[PDB]
RNA sequence: UAAUUGCGAUAACGAACGAGACCUUAACCUACUAAAUAGUGGUGCUAGCAUUUGCUGGUUAUCCACUUCUUAGAGGGACUAUCGGUUUCAAGCCGAUGGAAGUUUGAGGCAAUAACAGGUCUGUGAUGCCCUUAGACGUUCUGGGCCGCACGCGCGCUACACUGACGGAGCCAGCGAGUCUAACCUUGGCCGAGAGGUCUUGGUAAUCUUGUGAAACUCCGUCGUGCUGGGGAUAGAGCAUUGUAAUUAUUGCUCUUCAACGAGGAAUUCCUAGUAAGCGCAAGUCAUCAGCUUGCGUUGAUUACGUCCCUGCCCUUUGUACACACC
């Protein structure tokens, strides 16, 4: 084949997966391009990495991403992560290191976790309340 | 309206039988060379700055 | 034809809970001082190479009001 | 609160008591040492232990430690 | 029967609504005994010979 | 360059295809439209009155373009929204099986979808065509 | 800024302002400074952001919630009173709208007005119910800077929503309006009235 | 029924001449000049775009925003 | 995993403690190509009190 | 949509179906202030009558008005379902009526009394001032009648 | 210290039960073993648009390959690490750095000795004693009743709207569960506005329902502050589903009727991070019925990170004529 790597990004249940092949600078998510996405208020969340590290950067690669699970926001943070980690995976193998450290350094400076996936997760409700911490309601008498 | 800037130094402890109140010593940096102890309402760490509204009256304990 | 039964005199009954439970049953039911019964069982168990053993008797015995005893020797752990 | 229990502290003592030539303010090697030199059932207790024998060790370099 | 039922006055919301409510509606739990829970009523007691042969 | 429909955002594609089929005439729009409701989890009929059949038709079309095969059941569940059961909690409920299945026929008798094997309905060869066609029409508005 | 285009193409003002300055929805982040001393540190601005939605972790350690971008600290607190718990996208939009309105009126970096509105409403001293034996009097207290920002936010948003309740003007207009009058406190604002009256009673026990 | 649900030739002309000086114009702003209920107000915002002084900064439902033309 | 969630109490008294049990089902399959002999030689033995072995065949 | 002009053509308030209707409110909704005409029914009828739903009750040519009154009291001929209607399959001639305006008052009374005259339990329960449809009357509805 | 958790002090030294360890789940592995019941790239065969190569799909085996994502085996990993402040430089504690992770890592499971006349003889073919035992307190069968309505109390649900209702349109989860001597979960096609009907069909299940296209939510419209289109109680009339039976209306749909409620006195509950709150879903129950429960995921805050003022308990000291122990 050609130069190409696969990476991912996860935020809660959602798991966004990237295939970053060598190519002519596209970036499509699930099936459509990246200049659509929606939530769209959020839109700039996922444009972000490409700005962070300069819009060029991608003209030697094509990027595909497919999100599954998690809700409308869960996915948009998940995807942007897999995009940035996908850049850094490529320059890990196919470019030099000092570029890969150049990239990682400007992601880690701005960062919404972006390279690292966030540990946060729903805590188990326990019997006695509608929630995890939440208790019910007592009245004594 | 003579405002008075004072740099907090050394967190000395909580007062008020409630507990909300905290005792600190300050340092106006509009000429240091002098220091004073105040009561804060909110959360405080060393190197904060308090708008003392009366440069000349300090408070001790709370019940 | 499609099923079969087998007897298998288990290896040392002294470390079978069930064996000793049914023992104490058939002890007291055969008329035996409660202390004698239990303390007996704990002695056969311990002697049978146990690390430790424990016996509770709850219930009402000759008196009207219900009491309950413990009867433990040696080592036990209780958690996890 | 990460106050280390006695079994952690006790085992740690005896390990330094008789294996100071060996062990060295690196949790990693003191870990592997413990596998060889000591019997422990769980991985966590093993770390928890080595982690403290490495503590004790790391400050003995600066004076004695009572016990 | 049903003919009796609607013909019958003394019945239906109108009336009840214009009747005073007893004060026992608003009574508490009555409780009766709990401050006596620990002193046996049997008046009998066991003994110590029957207890000691027992245990 | 070339184009898909994926190249085009949701709203702009459908208000285009809706505008198409009204501009068109070749429809089949049952006739109980305007007197009908679109779900039992709804309160008022569609406000687009004269139209909105073209809205669903276009919506339906684009959806079945996007995937393998999908039928009345799926489409009913998709278009279904929350229903206030009055003083009782909201529950999702499926929407009208007629509206859709008849949009599925009207769009078929017009040749955009074909009763696919495996199941349901799947984008016709000729829809691929026309859908990628007005899609570019929607991009050429911003050229 | 020198153009760049690859396959799937990226819009002009999008390409433009982005790789340049790290500015907001599209708003200048430089300039923008904290008119009252202290109050810096405990008001963000730089690091700069695109929109004020983030997977922050400001809560699991004590003071670090200061390190949240203040503008997001506005929208965060925008989302409440029961119904609107969560609904951050809702908030976000309102703020974007809001800034636009604030900006439209009287020029000025809108987030800079948010800077001037907030700085202007944090009460410099207050009171707590000291024991004093039953009839609990009122000891004045020079209050923390952090609490001074918090209170500012809480105040601003609240009396904005209160006005915004039951009437035509959208929550954004009133949020804008509050900040506007709060820019240099003009006594016609919920927060200033409530600020000063907290200082009214703070001074009135000394 | 407290006024502002219709057109009134005087109101039309009110809209034409009374809308400079609105540093901010919007649904709400239109009702606040003691006139137009929110519905016809929204219709006006549209037909002041047709060729009328207002400059369309920012977008949509609930929120509208315009300034004077330049 | 097969949960069963229950109040502990036989009756109704007391704070409403709940308690859930579970039974873990572990299934697994392995495909082989081997003549009649090895198959049956592999089915009769390799038996175990605890493991439900099942050997289906066929291209359908 | 349209910056409209309109001369004096429109009257605020207007009386039809023996009731009163405010003009400066949208006609779909305006029409609902007749007894027995819910929002849906209002809607379909105007949709039927070739009347503009964007209009107020105000404008509406006098011809257009009368048309509405026509359709409203004859739904079966002017092609409106049957399941769209309040009183279908009567209980005498079993026709499909859409009882309108000051009539629905009397028709509730008619039914209500039909039960009582028949001594049926739902009847009795009505006369006893309670709720019929089988809800618990212990805890709920208290202030009341 | 969360802890008789330790440090220290020290006529004590050194130990065990309990706490801890442990075990379960949620987190991290491009390391290891694999997978047509999970999935990726390439190639076939093939549709659309562009055509200069492109872009977006179709194709349970037309093949070759791989295991990043999914699955679950075995290992690994964290030990509050490195450094630095703080402190009897003790246990520790606080901050920064690194880290999947640094609140017992998060949440549970388990849990010593004791006490209570706590609750359960209405789960038990567990049981003593009492009562009854053929005009039965056994048992079945027919019908009503536990729902009965001047009212007092408690858990809830829906709301009082414009951070909204409605209407189009975008379109996104995770725990589950499903039919043999049977009628369970149901895709698809028709018919019906609807509720539903009818024909077929896959699934004893990572293989089918199901990507459970769930809901808040996001978009563009309509309405405009008017008890309004907020709200949907009460009620009439009709159509359907479960069931042998629906009247005192099991549930469902349609039209209509359109109440109180304009943020709630004194009081009082719950809660510290993926928590609160909002939001729906599956499972229990279940012929039929969820405004309940048990879990689950979605959206995602504000404010503490303190204290002993209130309440609750714990430990000492102290008093005692109490030991059936202040009932
Ligand atoms: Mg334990
Ligand atoms: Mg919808
Ligand atoms: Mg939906
Ligand atoms: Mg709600
Ligand atoms: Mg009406
Ligand atoms: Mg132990
Ligand atoms: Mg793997
Ligand atoms: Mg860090
Ligand atoms: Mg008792
Ligand atoms: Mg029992
Ligand atoms: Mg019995
Ligand atoms: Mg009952
Ligand atoms: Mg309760
Ligand atoms: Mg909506
Ligand atoms: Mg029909
Ligand atoms: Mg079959
Ligand atoms: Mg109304
Ligand atoms: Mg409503
Ligand atoms: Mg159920
Ligand atoms: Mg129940
Ligand atoms: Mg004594």
């Amino acid at each position: 084949a050609v130069p190409s790597v696969q990476t991912f990004g996860k935020k809660k249940s959602a798991t966004a997966v990237a295939h970053v092949k060598a190519g002519k600078g596209l970036i499509k998510v699930n099936g459509s391009p990246i200049t659509l996405v929606e939530p769209e208020i959020l839109r700039f969340k996922v444009y972000e990495p490409l700005l962070l590290v300069g819009l060029d950067k991608f003209s030697n690669i094509d990027i595909r991403v497919r999100v599954t699970g998690g809700g409308h926001v869960s996915q948009v943070y998940a995807i942007r992560q897999a995009i940035a980690k996908g850049l850094v995976a490529y320059h890990q193998k196919y470019v030099d290191e000092q570029s890969k450290n150049e990239l990682k350094k400007a992601f880690t400076s701005y960062d919404r976790t972006l390279l690292i996936a966030d540990s946060r997760r729903p805590e188990p409700k326990k019997f006695g309340g509608k929630g995890a911490r939440s208790r019910f309601q007592k009245s004594y008498r | 309206t003579p405002v008075t800037l004072a740099k907090v130094i050394k967190v000395l402890g909580r007062t008020g039988s409630r507990g909300g109140v905290t005792q600190v010593r300050v340092e106006f940096l509009e000429d240091t060379s002098r220091t004073i102890v105040r009561n804060v309402k909110g959360p405080v760490r060393e190197n904060d700055i308090l708008v003392l509204m009366e440069s000349e009256r300090e408070a001790r304990r709370l019940r | 034809g499609t099923i079969v039964l087998y007897a298998e005199r288990v290896q040392d009954r002294g470390l079978s809970a069930v064996a000793q439970a049914e023992s104490m049953k058939f002890k007291l039911l055969n008329g035996l001082a409660i202390r004698r019964a239990a303390y007996g069982v704990v002695r056969y168990v311990m002697e049978s190479g146990a690390k430790g053993c424990e016996v509770v008797v709850s219930g009402k015995l000759r008196a009207a009001r219900a009491k309950a005893m413990k009867f433990a020797d040696g080592f036990l752990i209780h958690s996890g | 609160g990460r106050v280390r229990t006695k079994t952690v502290k006790r085992a740690s003592k005896a390990l330094i008591e008789r294996y100071y030539p060996k062990l060295t303010l690196d949790f990693q090697t003191n870990k592997r040492l413990c596998d060889e030199i000591a019997t422990i059932q769980s991985k966590r207790l093993r770390n928890k232990i080595a982690g403290y024998t490495t503590h004790l060790m790391k400050r003995i370099q600066k004076g004695p430690v009572r016990g | 029967g049903n003919e009796g039922a609607i013909r019958d006055k003394t019945a239906g919301r109108r009336n009840n609504r214009s009747k005073d409510v007893t004060d026992s509606a608003t009574t508490k739990k009555s409780n009766t005994r709990r401050a006596t829970d620990r002193h046996s009523r049997t008046g009998k007691t066991d003994t110590k010979k029957k207890v000691n042969q027992g245990w | 360059p070339g184009v898909s429909v994926r190249d085009v955002a949701a709203q702009d594609f459908i208000n285009a295809y809706a505008s198409f089929l009204q501009r068109q005439g070749k429809l089949e729009v049952p006739g109980y439209v305007d007197i009908v409701k679109t779900s039992s989890g709804n309160e008022m009929p569609p406000q687009d009155a004269e139209g909105w059949f073209y809205k669903r038709a276009a919506s339906v079309a684009r959806h079945i373009y996007m995937r393998k095969q999908v039928g009345v059941g799926k489409l009913n569940k998709l278009y279904g929204g929350a229903k206030s059961r009055g003083v009782r909690p909201y529950k999702h409920i499926d929407a009208s099986g007629s509206i859709n299945r008849k949009v599925l026929q009207a769009l078929e008798k017009i040749g955009i979808v074909e009763i696919s094997p495996k199941g349901g309905r799947r984008i016709s060869e000729n829809g691929q065509r026309d859908l990628d066609r007005i899609a570019a029409q929607t991009l050429e508005e911003d050229e | 800024f020198t153009p760049v285009v690859l396959a799937t193409p990226i819009p002009e003002e999008v390409q433009q302002a982005q790789t340049e300055i790290k500015l907001f929805n599209k708003w200048s982040f430089e300039e923008v400074e904290v008119k009252d001393a202290s109050l810096v540190d405990y008001v963000q601005v730089r690091q700069p952001i695109f929109v004020a939605h983030t997977a922050g972790r400001y809560a699991n350690k004590r003071f670090r919630k200061a390190q949240c971008p203040i503008i997001e600290r506005l929208t965060n607190s925008l989302m409440m009173n029961g119904r609107n718990n969560g609904k951050k996208l809702k908030a976000v939009r309102i703020i974007k709208h809001t800034l636009d309105i604030i900006n439209v009126l009287t020029d000025q970096n809108p987030i800079q007005v948010v800077v001037d509105a907030i700085t202007n409403t944090g009460p410099r001293e207050d009171t707590t119910r000291v024991g004093g034996g039953g009839a609990a009097r009122r000891q004045a207290v020079d209050v923390s800077p952090l609490r001074r920002v918090n209170q500012a936010i809480a105040l601003l948003t609240i009396g904005a929503r209160e006005a915004a309740f039951r009437n035509i003007k959208t929550i954004a207009e009133t949020l804008a309006e509050e900040l506007i009058n709060a820019a240099k406190g003009s006594s016609t604002s919920y927060a200033i009235k409530k600020k000063d009256e907290l200082e009214r009673v703070a001074k009135s026990n000394r | 029924a407290q006024h502002a649900v219709i057109l009134d030739q005087e109101k039309y002309d009110r809209i034409l001449k009374e809308v400079p000086t609105y540093r901010y114009v919007s649904v709400s702003v239109l009702v606040d000049r003691l006139k137009i209920g929110g519905s016809l107000a929204r219709i006006a915002l549209r037909h002041l775009e047709k060729e009328g002084i207002i400059k369309p900064i920012s977008k949509h439902s609930k929120q509208a925003i315009y300034t004077r033309a330049t | 995993v097969l949960k069963i969630s229950t109040r502990k109490t036989p009756n109704g008294e007391g704070s409403k403690t709940w308690e859930t049990y579970e039974m873990r089902i572990h299934k697994r399959y392995i495909d082989l190509e081997a003549p009649v002999q090895i198959v049956k030689r592999i089915t009769q033995i390799t038996i175990e009190p605890g493991v439900d072995v099942e050997v289906v065949v066929a291209s359908n | 949509s349209l910056v409209v002009q309109e001369q004096g053509s429109f009257q605020h308030i207007l009386r039809l179906l023996n009731t009163n209707v405010d003009g400066n409110i949208k006609i779909v909704y305006a029409l609902t202030t007749i007894k027995g005409v819910g929002r849906r029914y209002s809607n379909l009828v105007c949709k039927k009558a070739d009347v503009d739903l964007h209009k107020r009750a105000g404008e509406l040519t006098q011809e257009e008005l009368e048309r509405i009154v026509q359709i409203m009291q004859n739904p079966t001929h002017y092609k409106i379902p049957a399941w769209f209607l309040n009183r279908q399959n009567d209980i005498t001639d079993g026709k499909d009526y859409h009882t309108l305006a000051n009539n629905v008052e009397s028709k509730l009374r008619d039914d209500l009394e039909r039960l009582k005259k028949i001594r049926a339990h739902r009847g009795i329960r009505h006369f006893w001032g309670l709720r019929v449809r089988g809800q618990h009357t212990k805890t709920t509805g208290r202030r009341r009648a």
